[PDB]
RNA sequence: CCUAUGCAGCUUUAGGGCAGGUUAUUAUUCAAUAAACUACCUUUUUUCUGGGACGGACGCUCUUAUUAAAGAAACAAGAGUGAGCAAUGGUUUUUACUAAUUAUAAAAAAGAAAAGCUUAACUGCAAUACAAACAAUUAAAGCAGGGGCAUUGUCGGCAAUAAUGCAUUGAAGAAAUA
């Protein structure tokens, strides 16, 4: 993901999905489904230092 | 053999006792490259003999 | 500062023109790490030198702000885009940082915005709990 | 200095040899160092250094 | 080691530059045993010489 | 393509904080940034007469406590120290006594000051600790230098800590909020014309007051740092608070646990205030303290020989390694000091009792080398004192001394 | 050389001894590490352009030419 | 009309560039690169000459007139040349031979041809002269080393007079440093 330029980000799942994966697993995703489905939906997060710790 | 700093104290000494500074260190060897050069590390106080 | 006003002086007529109507866009978009690059052309054959601008690739996007509830249309270029996303989304970009460090009008005006409601939002809520 | 333009000083090759270090140091000649013993200038009784 | 090497080659090569000399004295003589031309009687013997050195030299090359 | 090329990309690096120098603000943020980061006077007036009716309670805080920055002194009033650069706690000039602010600066800030008291009233009850602090902090400023006389609302400061037993202090105090009110207090009794009688007994009631409950009994030095401590303490030495000892020592303790972070000008200011309290049992303190010298002799400056030598003449503390330190460099600086300045130092050399070669050898030579010399009654007795005291004798010094006293015969007023 | 061109160099102020100049990072005790700089080779070709070249080697001055714009 | 350290405008399949549009390829959700077409920017386009243009010419040898020392010019005249040879080079022996070259009264202890052996068509230096504005160009006794044919002489290319190109930049073999 350093060197995908922005199209590939860390996410952490609030909520299980369908594919992604299961709450509290930490995947790598496209950009443009976490922008556009999982983030505004609220079913995860962008895996940041303080996002990991609290929910991961 | 003299670097630039041991070469100001051999010359000049009183420079550093009148500001009471140490004298400069020596060197501890020359680069191998100046074998055949040099027969002796000099000693910033030189020691001084009879002749 | 010295060496940047030094090389914009030296770029060719058109380019100077182009220089200003790219800056002229900054308080009407999220300027964010949009950078200033200079295009240098030498030759073999001859001492020679051509200075000219090299264009940003502006995006436009929809981005979600769980605190105002709303996508909100941005326009970006790649590298601010992709630090948004690493920082944490638009929300925390606007929350982590100062004004000072903003550089437009239309990031201040969205930033002031999304500070006053998250304290209304959060004082609401610390009384509550 | 100009020449018309026949340019005759630019017609020789060119020598890229690096002369020594050694140019740098000051020469000291045997003959010299005695007359100043002779004159009294220097104490040959002792070791004599660059000092 | 560089220079072990270089000196070793030249000794070698030295070593085997009698016998060389030997074989280009030796192709560039007539062998008289082979001439017909003289059978001929034609021919003179700068004429022999060229005939058959140049073609000895040549399958030799 | 004959003609072979090579293309670079120069990237044009820019700060990562902007300056609000050139552009309006358009926003309740950008405003207060570019009041507080405003560099001259004509652009904080500029921003007042243009925005004025877009101003808050914070926007009128942030201009009076940015103002007493904008005044500048006088260049000539200044020294440049050599290759020293802005840092924590470290400026690259040292001051000279009183010194005098711009001459084409006084009118614009007494102008643009006299615009901002004005609105502010209806915000008076709006304030919490922090902005009084830093009100009161402000003005202690401006009234050093040559800005006003008086702080119109300082009634109403006041007041409003002490309300409810400094009810707003117990939730909303900070280290900084002590340092900031009892040093801005003492600024405003003391600095330009003296005081009014009402005004120095409600201060000096307040300090004793703020003192005693807050700091004291509730505990809030633990608040305090190094350098917190020490402002307190110059501003109870300025306001002569004798009277409360227990303070004192819980401020010297917080000095001694931090003392490697005070520099030369801090160090000096602790002796002076230490010596106007006449508290002297703290050997240990005066000890530490003078350690600190040892390896910052490169940050001293005439104002801190004088005042570390009178300091400790009066509190009685004798050290050879500290008092040899600050004759060395009061030999080289001989150029600096004022002629009732050399006095004063050579008469505190006296009391002590400590004979310094250099010092008084590079003094004799001046002054013999000087052909016409008029000392002044003022402190004529004062050098004639430090001569006896020093123990100086027939070599050079009774020709300085036949020197000085011709000189005040020939003019006995 | 020729005396006539000889001459004119010596008026001039040439003093040159050796073919190139010493290095002083090549003294035993005096290297330092600072003043690093590989070497280079020399430049043979002389600078004959008219407009900004040695005014030794061209009969007279010419104008500059035009910026590109 | 001719001559310039000339200037300007215009034209094009004279040289270079890409900086607008179109087109091609690639990449992100108004972009980057370019031997193309259009537009634009910048640069070059000798001299001699019975005035200039048109035509012709520009290096290096031989010969003719200006007598029998040398030298000597014209868009004067009559001819060559931008090589060849592994022997047509070096050196010994023999004799019913004494030619030829672009041109030419060279040469008899000399050459040519025939027969034999060879690589000096070398390594490192060189007094003294011819010529000559300078650069370069020409002849050369002699010294050391390793060789060839003779057996104590000659060989540092070719009867002689033409067969050529500075410096820079680039490349190859070897050696010394770092
Ligand atoms: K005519
Ligand atoms: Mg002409
Ligand atoms: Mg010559
Ligand atoms: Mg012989
Ligand atoms: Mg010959």
């Amino acid at each position: 993901v350093e060197e995908s330029n922005g199209k590939l980000v860390k996410i952490v799942l609030l909520d299980d999905v369908d594919r992604v994966g299961q709450q509290g697993q930490t995947v790598v995703v496209k950009a443009g489904l976490m922008r556009h489905l999982l983030f505004p939906e609220g079913k995860a997060l962008y895996a940041t230092p303080e996002n990991e710790a609290k929910y991961s | 053999y003299y670097t630039k700093d041991g070469l100001e104290g051999l010359l000049f000494p009183k420079r550093f006792t009148d500001k009471n500074l140490p004298l400069p260190r020596p060197a501890v060897a020359w680069h191998p490259k100046f074998d055949g050069k040099f027969d002796a590390v000099g000693q910033i106080p030189p020691v001084y003999e009879a002749v | 500062q010295q060496k940047n006003v030094e090389i914009a002086r030296k770029l060719l007529p058109l380019a100077k023109k182009q220089l200003k109507g790219l800056l002229d866009r900054q308080d009407n978009v999220l300027w964010g790490k949009t950078d200033i690059v200079i295009r240098k052309r030498t030759f073999k054959k001859n001492d020679e030198e051509l200075y000219s601008l090299v264009q940003v690739q502006w995006l436009d996007v929809k981005l979600w702000s769980n605190i105002l509830q709303e996508r909100v249309p941005l326009t970006l270029s790649q590298e601010t885009l992709t630090h948004i996303e690493s920082i944490g989304g638009l929300d925390d970009y606007l929350l982590k940082t100062p004004d000072s460090q903003m550089k437009s009008n239309f990031s201040s005006d969205l930033r002031w915005r999304v500070v006053c409601e998250a304290m209304k939002q959060g004082e609401a809520e610390s009384k509550q709990k | 200095l100009y020449d018309g333009g026949q340019l005759g000083l630019v017609k020789f090759p060119v020598t890229r040899q690096i002369p020594s270090y050694e140019v740098l140091y000051n020469q000291l000649g045997v003959s010299k160092l005695v007359e100043f013993i002779q004159l009294g200038l220097l104490d040959h009784t002792k070791t004599i250094t660059m000092k | 080691e560089k220079r072990t090497k270089r000196a070793k080659e030249i000794n070698d090569a030295l070593a085997k530059m009698p016998q060389l000399i030997a074989d280009y004295k030796a192709a560039r003589k007539i062998d008289w045993a082979e001439v017909s031309i003289i059978d001929k009687l034609t021919l003179s013997k700068k004429q022999i010489r060229e005939k058959y050195v140049k073609r000895r030299l040549m399958k030799q090359n | 393509y004959r003609n072979k090329v090579t293309i670079e990309y120069i990237k044009l690096k820019e700060p990562e904080n902007d300056d609000y120098a050139t552009r309006d603000p358009t926003n309740y943020a950008q405003l207060l940034g570019a009041i507080s980061i405003s560099r001259h006077l004509d652009r904080t007036t500029y921003l007042y007469e243009t925005f004025k009716d877009k101003f808050d309670t914070i926007h009128y805080v942030t201009a009076l406590t940015k103002l007493p920055g904008l005044v500048h002194y006088r260049g000539a009033d200044l020294v440049m120290r050599d290759g020293v650069q802005w840092s924590e706690g470290v400026k690259p000039f040292w001051q000279k006594p009183n010194a005098q602010p711009r001459k084409h600066l006084l009118p614009k800030a007494q102008g643009l000051l006299s615009k901002l008291e004005e609105q502010f009233p209806p915000h008076l009850n709006n304030l919490f600790p922090r902005q009084t602090a830093n009100l009161i902090w402000a003005y202690g400023q401006l009234k050093r230098k040559q800005v006003v006389a008086a702080c119109p609302f300082l009634g109403d400061f006041l007041l409003s800590l002490r309300r409810d037993n400094f009810l707003a202090l117990d939730k909303h105090a900070t280290g900084a909020d002590y340092a900031q009110i009892v040093k801005g207090l003492a600024n405003l009794q003391t600095a330009g014309s003296p005081a009014d009688e009402d005004t120095r007994a409600l201060i000096e009631d307040f300090v004793d007051q703020l003192t005693q409950e807050m700091l004291l009994r509730r505990g809030h030095a633990r608040l305090l740092d190094a350098r917190e401590a020490q402002s307190i303490l110059w501003g109870l030495g300025k306001l002569n608070r004798r009277k409360n000892t227990a303070i004192i020592d819980v401020l010297c303790d917080v000095v001694l646990a931090g003392v490697n972070s005070l520099t030369p000008t801090a160090l000096a200011g602790a002796f002076s205030a230490l010596a106007k309290l006449g508290h002297s049992s703290r050997t240990d303190v005066f000890e530490a303290m003078a350690k600190g010298y040892h390896l910052q002799t490169t940050l001293m400056s005439p104002q801190d020989v004088s005042l570390t030598v009178c300091a400790c003449a009066d509190l009685g503390f004798r050290d050879d390694n500290l008092l040899k330190i600050c004759g060395l460099k009061a030999a080289d600086m001989l150029g600096e000091f004022s002629n009732a300045s050399l006095a004063w130092l050579m008469a505190g050399f006296g009391r002590l009792g400590y004979n310094h070669e250099a010092f008084f050898s590079a003094v004799n030579k001046s002054v013999l080398a000087e052909p016409v010399v008029e000392v002044e009654p003022g402190f004529a007795w004062r050098v004639l004192s430090a001569y006896a005291g020093s123990g100086r004798k027939d070599s050079e010094s009774l020709k300085v001394c036949g020197r000085i006293t011709e000189a005040f015969l020939a003019k006995l007023y | 050389l020729h005396k006539a061109y000889a001459k004119k160099l010596l008026k001039l102020g040439f003093k040159r001894r050796f073919w190139t100049d010493p290095d002083p990072q090549m003294v035993p005790g005096f290297f330092d590490p600072s003043k690093y700089k590989p070497r280079e080779r020399l430049n043979g070709k002389p600078n004959l352009r008219p407009d900004i070249g040695c005014p030794a080697l061209r009969q007279s001055q010419r104008p500059l030419k035009k910026l590109p714009r």
